């Protein structure tokens, strides 16, 4: 065992304390197509978001790493993490993001027409 | 078979499987196992 | 401590009386056994390696001995009477007649089953030999004969440590059993993590070790063998690391051993006066050089004696990893210890910061692929986990259901698996559905 | 455990070098060396050295870690002056500098008696 | 550092000159008469040797093989040197009977001043993947050019290395060079010893398809040699078969 | 032909260069630099018996064919690993695999449960100079501490008149003020390579 | 435990001065200073490496050896 | 950079000329030698023949244009110190300038019948 | 000569005081770093342990061991043993030692470096006697046995430099000075009232002129005159150390230009 003067916190031990003080729809049904909000009336941001980019990166790179095609020239680059960004900067991942809103209706974004302003 | 010197009276002893491990001469029962023979190197750092 | 054949010690090579010592510690034996050494310590922010309390401690210093120790670990085993022939035996085992040998060596084993002392010994190492007889004519891990009639019960060296085998004990416990004590001794060389303190609440690890050549010095010539930062200073309000440096430095020049006493009549301007008079500026200042360069600095470093304690926190006594190892008997989840090779809490707080981050794969690669990821049948009629499977046969059916075609495959951690168990044997079905039924 | 052999401050190990050269792309006719297996002891010499050609526009080194017994010197000449070149005119005075501190510290030595 | 794509099979002796004229229309190649005497050496037994070597990964012993040919002339038994070294020879050598035996094979490894060329080949376990339609193992080898001083026989160079002769095979066979680097062989094998030759191959050819490859990290190269292999294969299929052989019988390692 | 080396243990990093304008004035000609190895193997069988020795030296020369040559208790073996000097019929019987590998990789790999290296002599950035009917060669020999010695390699095409001008060298070594050189210029038992591996082997050795 | 071979801070030698240095304090009666000065250690550092040296060694030794020969 | 070549290739058919009359009848020439300068486009050879004393060189330095070429004969003394060529001594007094239609083998041997006489002379 | 100029002050066995002149900062401080860590010394490096009933551990006997200060004159020709072609170590590249050391007195038998014998062939040098400074003709104080106690080693001493381990460094504390009284302006002296007053002068001051205190900084002065005070450990003559300094610096700058020349050369 042990026997040491030094406090070394115990984290997530918050049960202590625990015990010490324990006493005081309209328009989209099921899923049918119309679930698939159409193109012309899309709601959501035109921008791709952090997380939408970071999934993306990680996709492409995951497909790139198991051997997928690539649809950008390559200038030497052999990590697919940049490979995916290059993908990414003349704009050649043919992937699309379904964004869930939270009544069960979702859009979809191409990575092509989704702005990269980040 | 294999050697053994006792705790306080540091006599040298034999000691077999089947022999209790007891110190012979003034009966304690504490003995160390010897010093190994062979050369044993330490880098003098 | 040679005779003692203690679980843990730590033993300094060189230990050294304080310079700067009070009038109590004397009753206390302090100066027969003290706890520390004297270390020429700069007050130097010299590279920005001691920044946050960190140190640069002298690699000459080091290799020349100072805080070098000596660590005693003790293994004690037992050879015991379980029944009649049911009995623990000291022996060098053989592998053709033993089962579960560990897969490190044996040969440093006597005929005893104990290695003499003086012997070198590394990590998982066995040095206590042990068998227990077995029932012969079983069929266990394919590797099974009638030759093994014992199996290996060993005590090793610990996987991480190594030392020399400093003394073997063999004796009789209170009920007559044979058992023995093996105190194996290594050396610990201070190195980058170890932990240092002074006498005055200031702790650190060494950030990193300079050679003298290049560590700041003195026109004598003196280089120190600690630099701490200055910033550990004004907002701790240890001046009395300060003072007792001026005294150590006093009572180094003049032979004598300083009165650190605390409500004595010593003052600084005391020290300061008998520094002047032993020929150096009053508060301590030296000029000193650039090790790398041989300018002079633009400031003068404060520099002189410090009682420094080397702490029983070393990093090799701390340092983990691992990529795969043994899981837990009931959760299957990484066991916890590092003697143990065990794994790293990712508790509920750090998956509250990913969470706040926003890695939901990550999240799930180190709750699953990292921790346990179990695979499970349940089936479209129960979402009980009650599906027998046969992977071989392709045969997949549910009890009750008796449904055979209606089988789904779930990744779940096995901690969820036995939730799930532990409900079901509780009274509860937690009825898992991969369809939904409600909308949002 | 993980502390490295301490030879390896001075000991060239299998297939490294004790130089290579890099030209520099940020200035003109500059050129980085990586000296390996080599410390501050060599760098401020060689710098000093050729901060005192006056051919060359700019010399520094740096150890980058003082874990590795590595530093990088760059040099910058002037137009029509090779940095190995003036590497080689600094080593060379250098040589001839300590050359004349060793005869110097051999005939005042030996004119003391008192040792 | 070679590897070898290879597929193995056998004949009988009645279709050799069947299959010689099959070949020959399937390569344009002639077939071209070779031998290799080959010598094989194992660790000394009497030396106690590590599992580990020079680094730290632990390592199996292993039998190394040398290799050389053998003029004709001492294969030629007095009586064939009107006939010309052509495959139609092998149709005589169907017993044990073989002019080349072990007093002058052991005269030809104790070389009894300098040594004729050999080569040093040395060959592991063909791989565990089973992926590959064909048989690739791995295989490095010198050329052991010359040898002197009174301490010059390469047997006794193979002692002071630390192996010891186990045994000895002549193989005798005609080989093709068809399209694209692929080197199919057609051989009979004899075991050299005192106590007298055999007949390895009896009554029957071995047959052996195999493509060298210096780069077996160029998987490129890789599949495009096994897809050769495999049309080989195609071509060849309804007549002779082509099959992988045991890993376990291409194994050159000392058994314990 | 003839060959002999001399290896001066104790000189400067600049005595070759000096060595090269002492003998300027019979200096014929130039040519290409060469380059050379010297590894060292202790045998690691734990149980060997007596009158054997533990030593095994293995010289590559990249000229003469980049070949290698193992020297072990005066036994040599001569090992190449170029294409080019391959006799053509171990490539045609099946023997070779095109492309060999050389012996120090083949010992460093999967021969050293037998043979361990430890030391490595590494003459690179020599230099061929061509005198009146002869061939001095020039090196300096580095070991893990940098420079180890100076090295010179005699090579005649005709071997009736050799040691009046191994004497010669001798003597421009006595001039450029080195006396305690190792000269070699034994035999085995015989080609040229082999003899110049058992020469090294002699000179290196003190 | 026994007297350092060197000084920690700058290698000088002082293991040969513990004797002498035991001597002129317990039959010289001079002070440890002046005991310092005399055997030659000028620097505080080289001071402290013998003034601070607590010799437990004897301490060590009277205990009975436990291999006697 | 054609009419560069072209000047280039005219000493060079000059030097390779020179150099094969030297050689045939018994000069070493020396080719391991260089100089940073030798003192219109020039060449220099620094010519030797091995019976008379060491280190001493003739050096022939041919001159050349577009119209006329000519070459400087004169005697030195080049020692090499640390990989460096330094002409311990330079004979400008005693120079002539010929002309490469007016050399001829029978000059050349009237050569080596005087230069072992200079070089004798220059102690 | 032109360059360098030595002005040896005090001179003694372990201790060479001189002044640096004609010199620039860099030389002084790489010479002072090589000295430091840069020169061959002969230092036990080895211990093979018969028989060690101390009171003191195995590898604490070890280290004091490395620590004990041997001859290291003709420690050029002694080889790296990493570079000799022997096994383990031989005679061309090590010096083998002994210590036997038994309490057959009743009192306590104190073992000293000077109870070292050589038992390997030295071949003429001068290498591997401890070194003796004391006038008792004892050595260090190895270890002290109590009666019965015994003490049987073998130490083979190698050759090594001070950054490999600081045993192998032969120059103890290495005083180093310029600019005495702060003419530069490299320091700028703390003070709480006069920095004059309450800054001692060095023992250098006396060497050169003091300031006038109405001169103006002098910005094209740099640094020279470098007051340096060599020790002795005894490995070698303090004179050798400072000459070996130089001369190893010296080889390190030729390394570079061999170096240097032999990839220009490629
Ligand atoms: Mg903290
Ligand atoms: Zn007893
Ligand atoms: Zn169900
Ligand atoms: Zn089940
Ligand atoms: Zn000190
Ligand atoms: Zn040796």
């Amino acid at each position: 065992n042990e026997n040491f003067e030094d406090f070394d916190v115990e984290h997530f031990s918050d049960e202590e304390t625990y015990e010490e003080k324990p006493q005081f729809e309209q328009i989209r049904r099921k899923t049918l197509k119309e679930k698939a909000i159409p193109k012309d009336q899309r709601a959501t941001t035109p921008y791709m978001t952090k997380y939408e980019r970071a999934r993306i990166l990680g996709t492409r790179a995951l497909q790139i790493s198991m051997n997928a095609p690539v649809f950008v020239d390559l200038e030497g680059e052999t990590d697919p993490l940049r490979i995916a960004m290059k993908e990414l900067a003349e704009k050649k991942i043919p992937l699309v993001i379904r964004r869930y809103l939270p009544d069960g209706s979702f859009e979809d974004w191409s990575v092509e027409e989704l702005i990269v302003d980040l | 078979t294999l050697k053994y010197i006792c705790a306080e009276c540091s006599s040298k002893l034999s000691l077999s499987r089947t022999d209790a491990v007891r110190c012979k001469d003034c009966g304690h029962r504490i003995l160390l196992k010897a010093r190994t023979k062979r050369l044993v190197q330490f880098e003098a750092r | 401590y040679n005779v003692r054949m203690d679980t843990m010690a730590n033993i300094l090579y060189y230990p050294q009386k304080p310079l700067g010592t009070t009038r109590a510690m004397e009753y206390l034996k302090f100066r027969e056994l003290p706890a520390g050494q004297n270390a020429i310590v700069a007050i130097a922010c010299y590279s920005g390696y001691n920044q946050e309390d960190s140190m640069i401690m002298n690699q000459s210093s080091i290799d020349r001995g100072l805080f070098r120790s000596l660590f005693f670990r003790s293994y004690m085993d037992q050879e015991k009477k379980y029944g009649m022939s049911i009995t623990e035996t000291f022996e060098k085992p053989q592998r053709t007649n033993t089962l579960r040998m560990k897969h490190g060596t044996y040969d440093k084993l006597d005929d005893d089953g104990l290695i003499a002392p003086g012997v070198r010994v590394s990590g998982e190492d066995v040095i206590i030999g042990k068998t227990t007889p077995i029932s012969p004519d079983e069929e266990e891990l394919g590797q099974r004969t009638a030759y093994h009639s014992k199996r290996d019960a060993s005590t090793p060296l610990r996987s991480t440590e190594n030392g020399i085998v400093d003394q073997v004990l063999v004796t009789t416990n209170q009920d007559g059993l044979k058992f023995v004590k093996v105190r194996v001794r290594t050396t610990k060389i201070p190195q980058i993590g170890d932990k240092f303190a002074s006498r005055h609440g200031q702790k650190g690890t060494i950030g990193i070790t300079y050679r003298r050549e290049d560590m700041p010095f003195t026109a004598e010539g003196i280089v120190p063998d600690l630099i701490i930062n200055p910033h550990a200073i004004p907002s701790r309000m240890t001046v009395a690391h300060l003072i007792e440096c001026l005294l150590s430095k006093v009572a180094a020049l003049s032979g004598n051993e300083g009165d650190a006493s605390p409500f004595t009549d010593i003052t600084v301007e005391g020290i300061s006066k008998l520094l002047r008079e032993h020929g150096y500026q009053s508060r301590g200042f030296e000029v000193m050089y650039n090790g790398h360069t041989g300018k002079k600095l633009m400031a003068q470093i404060f520099f002189g004696p410090t009682y420094y304690q080397r702490l029983r926190h070393m990093v090799d006594d701390k340092i983990h990893a691992r990529a795969r190892g043994p899981m837990q008997v009931l959760t299957r989840q990484p066991v916890e210890g590092r003697s143990r090779d065990g794994g790293l809490r990712f508790g509920e707080m750090e998956r509250d910061c990913m969470i706040a981050h926003g890695a939901a794969s990550f999240l799930k690669e180190r709750l699953m692929e990292a921790s346990d990821a179990f695979r499970v049948h349940i089936c479209g009629i129960c979402g009980l986990m009650t599906v027998i499977a046969k992977l071989n046969h392709n045969q997949f059916e549910c009890k009750g259901c008796d449904n055979k075609i209606d089988i789904y495959q779930i990744h779940i951690p096995y901690a969820a698996k036995l939730l799930f168990q532990e409900l079901m044997a509780m009274n509860i079905t937690p009825r898992l559905y991969t369809d939904r039924s409600r909308d949002f | 455990m993980n502390a490295p052999d301490r030879f390896e401050l001075f000991l060239l190990g299998e297939g490294e070098s004790k130089l290579k050269i890099d030209p520099d792309t940020k200035a003109p006719n500059a050129v980085v060396i990586t000296f390996e297996k080599e410390d501050h002891t060599l760098g401020n010499l060689i710098r000093a050295e050729l901060l005192n050609d006056r051919k060359v526009l700019f010399a520094a080194y740096k150890v980058e870690h003082p874990f590795f017994a590595r530093f990088k010197l760059r040099i910058q000449t002037t137009e029509g002056y090779d940095p190995k070149d003036a590497l080689k005119n600094a080593c060379n005075s250098i040589i001839n500098k300590l050359g004349a501190l060793k005869t110097n510290f051999e005939t005042e030595w030996n004119l003391q008696t008192l040792a | 550092m070679v590897q070898q794509l290879s597929l193995f099979g056998s004949i009988g002796d009645d279709g050799y000159d069947l299959l010689i004229s099959t070949l020959t229309t399937i390569s344009g190649n002639p077939p071209l008469l070779y031998n290799s005497l080959c010598t094989v050496w194992k660790p000394n037994p009497s030396y106690d040797v590590e599992n580990v070597n020079s680094r730290n990964q632990l390592v199996e012993p292993n039998r190394i093989k040398l290799s050389k040919e053998v003029p004709f002339s001492y294969l030629i038994d007095e009586t064939m040197m009107d006939k010309p070294l052509n495959f139609r020879i092998l149709k005589s050598f169907t017993n044990d009977k073989i002019p080349l035996n072990y007093a002058m094979t052991r005269n030809i490894l104790h070389n009894t001043e300098s040594c004729s060329p050999w080569s040093l080949q040395i060959s592991d376990i063909p791989a565990a993947g089973n992926n590959r339609s064909v048989s690739m193992q791995t295989i490095a080898e010198t050329i052991i050019l010359s040898s002197a001083g009174k301490n010059s026989s390469v047997s006794s160079l193979m002692n002071g290395l630390g192996y010891v002769f186990e045994f000895q095979y002549l193989t005798i066979g005609v080989k093709f060079f068809m399209k694209h680097g692929l080197i199919l062989e057609l051989q009979k094998i004899w075991q050299i010893e005192e106590a007298g030759n055999s007949q390895i191959t009896s009554g029957g050819f071995l047959l052996k398809a195999y493509i060298n490859v210096s780069r077996g990290t160029d998987i490129d190269r890789i599949n495009y040699t096994e897809t050769a292999l495999m049309n080989l294969k195609k071509e060849l299929q309804g007549y002779i078969e082509l099959s992988v052989p045991d890993r376990q019988s291409m194994d050159s390692r000392v058994a314990h | 032909g003839k060959s002999a080396v001399i290896f001066v243990e104790r000189a400067t990093p600049a005595t070759l260069t000096e060595l090269k304008d002492a003998l300027s004035n019979s200096i014929l000609s130039v040519r290409d630099p060469w380059s050379i190895d010297f590894r060292t193997y202790r045998c690691s069988i734990k149980n060997l018996p007596a009158d054997v020795s533990k030593l095994m030296y293995s010289i590559t020369f990249h000229h003469h064919g980049r070949q290698t040559v193992l020297i072990k208790d005066n036994s040599a073996m001569v090992t190449t690993a170029a294409a080019a000097d391959i006799p053509p019929a171990l490539v045609f019987n099946g023997s070779s695999t095109g492309v060999p590998e050389s012996i120090d990789t083949i010992l460093s790999s999967k021969l050293s449960n037998i043979w361990m290296q430890r030391q490595l002599i590494k003459g690179d950035a020599g230099e061929t100079l061509i005198l009146d009917g002869l061939t001095v060669r020039l090196v300096n020999l580095f070991s893990s501490t940098g420079f180890k010695g100076l090295l010179i390699e005699l090579q005649a095409d005709e071997a009736g008149e050799f040691e009046t001008k191994i004497a010669g060298i001798e003597g421009h070594l006595a001039e450029i003020r080195a006396k305690e050189y190792k000269t070699s210029s034994d035999s085995l038992g015989s080609n040229e390579i082999c003899d110049l591996a058992y020469q090294y082997v002699r000179a290196l050795e003190l | 435990m026994i007297v350092p071979v060197r000084c920690f801070s700058c290698g000088k030698v002082v293991g040969d001065k513990w004797e002498s240095y035991l001597n002129l304090l317990q039959e010289d009666e001079l002070d440890e200073g002046t005991a310092l000065s005399r055997l030659g250690l000028k620097r505080y550092c080289c001071r402290r490496m013998i003034l601070t040296h607590v010799d437990l060694i004897e301490k060590f030794l009277r205990y009975n050896p436990l291999e006697k020969r | 950079e054609l009419a560069r070549i072209l000047q280039q290739l005219k000493l060079d058919k000059i030097i390779h000329v020179l150099t094969t009359m030297f050689e045939n009848t018994g000069w070493s020439c020396s080719r391991i030698i260089k100089i940073d300068k030798p003192i219109l486009l020039q060449r220099d050879l620094f010519i030797r023949l091995p019976h008379w004393p060491l280190n001493w060189y003739l050096i022939l330095s041919i001159i050349s244009s577009k119209t006329s070429c000519v070459v400087e004969k004169r005697i030195g003394k080049i020692v090499s110190q640390r990989g460096k060529w330094n002409l311990k001594y330079l004979d400008n007094s005693n120079v002539m300038t010929v002309k490469l239609e007016s050399i001829t083998y029978q000059k050349i041997m009237i050569l080596q019948r005087t230069i072992l006489n200079r070089i004798i002379n220059h102690m | 000569s032109e360059g360098p100029q030595v002005k040896i002050r005090e001179a003694s066995k372990d201790n060479v005081d001189f002044i640096l002149s004609n010199v620039d900062l860099a030389m002084a401080n790489s010479l002072r770093r090589v000295m430091i860590a840069e020169i061959p010394t002969l230092a036990i490096d080895s211990v093979e342990v018969e028989t060690n009933t101390t009171v003191l551990a195995d590898e604490f006997i070890a280290h004091r061991l490395g620590l004990i200060p041997l001859q290291s004159m003709d420690i050029e020709q002694l080889e790296y043993s990493r570079d000799c072609f022997c096994e383990d170590h031989c005679d061309k590249c090590s010096v083998v030692l002994t210590l036997q050391a038994f309490g057959e007195s009743e009192s306590t038998t104190n073992v000293y470096s000077k109870d070292l014998v050589i038992v390997s062939n030295l071949m003429g040098r001068n290498i591997g006697h401890p070194i003796i400074q004391d006038k008792e003709g004892n050595g260090v104080l190895i270890c002290k046995l109590r009666k019965g106690q015994e003490l049987k080693l073998t130490c083979v001493a190698k050759k090594g430099i001070a950054k490999e381990h600081a045993k192998w460094g032969p120059a103890a504390a290495i005083e180093f000075e310029y600019d005495p009284w702060n003419k530069l302006k490299h320091t700028d002296y703390w003070y709480e009232q006069d920095s004059a007053k309450e800054w001692p002068q060095s023992k250098n001051c006396e060497y050169e002129d003091p300031p006038n205190e109405g001169d103006p900084f002098d910005y094209k002065a740099q640094a020279d005159t470098f007051y340096m005070n060599v020790e002795s450990v005894g490995s070698i003559p303090v004179d050798q150390v400072v000459v070996r300094g130089i001369d190893t610096l010296q080889k390190k700058v030729a390394s570079i230009l061999l170096a240097l020349t032999q990839m220009d050369q490629d």
